RNA sequence: GUACCCGUCUUGAAACACGGAUUAGGGAGUUUAUCUGUAGUGCGAGUCUUUGCACGUUAACUGUAAAGGCGUAGAGAAAGC
RNA sequence: CUUAAAUGAAUUAGCGUUACAAGUGGGCUCUGACCGGUAAGCGGUCAUGGCGAAAUGGGAUGAACCAUACGUCUGAAUAAG
RNA sequence: ACAUCAGUUCUAUUGAACUGAGAGUAGGGGGAUGUGGACAUUUUUGUGAAGGUGCAAUGUGAGUUGGACUGGAAGAAUGUC
């Protein structure tokens, strides 16, 4: 228990070191969707100019 | 006294609630074949042992 | 198209564009994760199932 | 006839044996059910 | 007991899980073992095979205490067992000399000896009524003697 | 305590078909197993069957309409149940206690705050 | 209105029917570690536990004598059974097991040549992963009951054994079973 | 071992350790089992007029 | 607004099919022997202690000697193996 | 033993195996195909469906036809009609 | 929105969150109610037991419980049998 109460600790911490990094990757695809949008946005209206 | 003789009606129904593929266990089958090929391969695999 | 063959009285169907293969999705699009009908709700949902296929959020 | 009966265990209780150093190095981080919301996802629908 | 018996949660039922067109009555077959070459000829053929007919030589006034019925057997494998875990030990640190113990399997209610199994290389002393060829040949490759009685 | 609005989702009992009509049925349902009953079939203009379907919700049940969930109080000595769950379950006292043991396990319930169900007895 | 097949083909068994404690108890130990160490040796151990009395097999002591033959020290024979002694074998080798219950002839046995006698709440402490375990079980088939099930006799050629009182001739041994009357299955 | 007092007539005379017959394990299922199949040995045939 | 009289054999009963005037109380898958298979329990190459004897706060419970049952070796009509 | 190169239609899906046992062994029928018959709500077969054991709505009324196969409720928009 | 029965994600100690499904005769499985008697354990009763008649709750339901009148001596609960 004295163990279990010392190993929670780490527990703690590798918990909030994962909060921190997966909220960074999540703002480095947030840029990227964006791109995406952009892209096939475009991609589509020169589909159509392309036909007519 | 004259009741019906037969049907298959809903023999197709029974047939499908479970038509299993019963599989062979081997391909060789050992009660036939020819006797001659069968005794000759026994002496391939009683002389590689040795 | 040779199985819609077979069972055309019982469906409708056709080609749908862009516009309503988007309003579908957006709307009452679903994902079936492990046989459970889950609502899409957030593009972490199908980043986790589908982005090692390279699709990442709703758009993809 | 009669010889006295054994155990299956040597222990009378089991959470002296998982709560050891021994078990728990072993094991897993305890997991938790996440409640999903309910609800615009997407950063920009009105480049379409 | 008649708590626990499915004709208890049957009340209500009309039936009691018997059926209603059928209607379950005391002779449906005919009694015990009957029509078996006929109506029920089916249950026979397919679950007790050679049921109907007569075969082999008829024996009169059989007894099974006379050492023509009556032959107990037990194998070259044991034996050992017969004798207490203390004995053969004390038999295994031996020269080849004297003191090799006599297993009497007579004694213990066992006629022929059967060789199905090993044994070590112990000598010792087979007393027994009879013996098989590879039974025999077993005790002597061991190193000991295979008494008659 | 807090609690929901209490709804029952059927008010009256059911009864057995055909009870209405005679004397020898009892109003105690009975699941029908005849043939050609109307009632196992469902057609209109026969009740409803009892069913997992009229359950009430899992909050409010056994709930009485002041609020609390009633066990039954037999002496004294089973008035312990109630203390340690105080506002969710009530006291109801038993028509066999008596005159004088009625206003002694009253007296021991005004001590420990557990409110008794049990209503007018008289005298 | 929904095209489904509603029926269950297949039942099994999650938790034991016994009701004992101890069998109860040392289920929970390995359904425990079965899930959260998440590992093909403690899910075994655990479903071993649930499964009833004819399927886990006695598993005798000259059995498990061939399998330690090889295999070096440290090394545990779990096996979630009975183990009974075998008169034929002699002289055991000193051994490391763990099981359910030991007869007491072969628990003498094992001691007096040095061996383990490990119950699995104890093993759960010393070895968690399994690692260097050896899992064994005794045969499904070995009972008397299972020569009985098959194709029915007389289907040419069952091998089934009929179900008889009273062996010998007399019994069951003619027209049938041989081909001087009528036919041989 | 561990042990249990012997208390004196009137006390304490002396402590006295346990027998092995104390380490059994304890099964409300086996006790039910054969106390209530050795119940119904204790009991009088009876039977209506046949 | 809706709603045919229940029980029953039947492919089909509201039937111009049969039983049913009312009410109370009785009123129908039980037990034994020889087995089968599944699950529980104890011991395990063993297992069962009962015919019986010794106990008893006495039909119980408790203790125990030796046989015997089934299992441990089978095939064959049988000799022999 | 090994020298090469890959998981080489669509859509879907966990698959395999054993044991014990109930009821049943009178069926009827829409739409097509068919044998006998002047024909039958007649007799005898075939394929999928239905009733029997399937409510509710529709065909005024109907076991079988059309829509649809049902927990208890509150709405919306429909199917047959 | 609510109930039930499955399942999926997790959870020691009996639970959590979420998803899906809905006819049913012959028949099978799971959990529960009630009755006569038994062995423990715990009580109630001439300040009125059981029973009976009406009424109000409560449970999906088999049922169970309260209070009023009548009655004048025994009844009931929990766990196993």
């Amino acid at each position: 228990l004295q163990k279990i109460a010392a190993r929670v600790e780490a527990q703690k911490a590798a918990y909030l070191k994962k909060k921190e990094e997966l909220l960074a990757a999540a703002k480095a695809n947030e840029a990227k969707i964006q791109e995406r949008a952009k892209k096939y946005a475009a991609e589509y209206v020169s589909q159509t100019k392309a036909e007519i | 006294a004259k009741r019906s003789n037969t049907s298959a009606h809903n023999r197709s129904h029974q047939h499908h609630r479970n038509i299993h593929k019963c599989v062979v266990k081997k391909l060789w089958f050992e009660k036939g074949m020819n006797a001659k090929f069968l005794r000759n391969a026994r002496y391939a695999k009683a002389g590689q042992n040795k | 198209i040779e199985m819609l063959k077979r069972v055309t009285p019982q469906v409708a169907f056709g080609y749908p564009s862009v516009d309503m293969v988007r309003k579908l999705i957006y709307k009452l699009g679903t994902a079936n994760l492990n046989g459970q009908r889950i609502p899409i709700a957030d593009n972490q949902i199908i980043k986790v199932a589908l982005g090692h296929l390279c699709i990442e959020s709703v758009e993809d | 006839r009669f010889s006295l009966p054994r155990s299956i265990m040597t222990n009378a209780d089991i959470e002296a044996v998982i709560t050891s150093d021994a078990v728990q190095s072993v094991l897993n981080e305890k997991k938790e059910v996440v409640p999903l919301p309910k609800c615009l996802s997407v950063g920009a629908c009105e480049d379409w | 007991p008649t708590r626990f018996h499915k004709s208890r949660k049957l009340r209500g039922q009309v039936s009691m899980g018997f059926g209603r067109v059928g209607k379950h009555r005391v002779s449906p077959g005919g009694h015990g073992r009957a029509g078996g070459q006929h109506h029920q000829r089916t249950w026979f053929d397919r679950f007790h095979p050679g049921y109907f007919g007569k075969v082999g030589m008829r024996h009169l006034h059989l007894m099974k205490n006379r050492a023509d019925e009556y032959e107990p057997t037990i194998n070259v494998d044991k034996l050992w067992t017969l004798v207490p875990e203390e004995v053969r030990v004390k038999a295994a640190a031996a020269k080849k000399g004297d003191a090799v113990p006599v297993i009497d399997c007579v004694q213990n209610g066992f006629f022929k000896v059967l060789a199905r199994g090993e044994l070590p290389k112990i000598p010792f002393v087979v007393r027994a009524k009879d013996f098989s060829e590879e039974a025999e040949k077993k005790i002597k490759a061991a190193g000991g003697v295979c008494e008659k009685v | 305590a807090e609690h929901k609005p209490i709804i029952h989702k059927k008010t009256n009992r059911f009864h057995r078909p055909q009870s209405d009509l005679w004397n020898r049925v009892p109003s105690a349902w009975r699941h029908p197993r005849g043939i050609d009953s109307r009632f196992r079939r469902k057609y209109r203009g026969t009740p409803l069957h009892p069913s997992a379907g009229f359950g009430s919700d899992k909050e409010t049940r056994f709930m009485l309409p002041n609020g609390f969930i009633p066990v039954i109080v037999r002496s004294l000595k089973d008035l312990d149940m109630l203390l340690t769950k105080n506002t969710t379950h009530g006291a109801m006292i038993s028509a066999q206690v008596g005159a004088k043991l009625q206003q002694e396990i009253i007296k021991k319930a005004q001590e420990l705050n557990i409110e008794i169900l049990n209503q007018a007895r008289k005298h | 209105g929904v095209d489904l097949d509603h029926r269950v083909p297949r039942k099994q068994r999650q938790e034991p029917k016994t009701a004992d404690a101890q069998m109860k108890m040392l289920h929970n130990l390995y359904a425990f570690l079965a899930r959260r160490t998440g590992n093909d040796f403690n899910a075994k151990i655990a479903h071993r536990l649930c499964i009833s009395r004819t399927n886990r097999r006695p598993y005798s002591l000259s059995r498990l004598a061939t399998a330690l033959n090889g295999k070096e020290a440290e090394t545990i024979a779990v096996l979630v059974a009975k183990i009974t002694n075998d008169e034929r074998l002699l002289e055991v080798p000193k051994m490391k097991v763990c099981a359910l219950k030991f007869t007491e002839t072969a628990r003498a046995r094992i001691l007096a040549a040095g061996g383990e006698c490990i119950t699995f709440d104890q093993l759960a402490q010393l070895r968690p992963t399994g690692d260097k375990c050896l899992l064994l079980e005794g045969d499904r088939t070995r009972r008397l009951v299972n020569k009985h099930f098959g194709a029915a006799p007389g289907d040419d050629n069952s091998k089934t054994r009929p179900k008889v009182a009273s062996h010998g001739r007399k019994f069951e041994m003619a027209r049938g079973r041989r081909k001087s009357r009528w036919y041989h299955a | 071992r561990q042990t249990v007092n012997v208390l004196a007539q009137d006390q304490k005379a002396s402590t006295i350790e346990l027998p092995k017959v104390f380490d059994t394990p304890i099964r409300a299922e086996v006790v039910k089992e054969v106390y209530v199949n050795l119940a119904k040995n204790a009991q009088q045939p009876h039977a209506n007029d046949p």
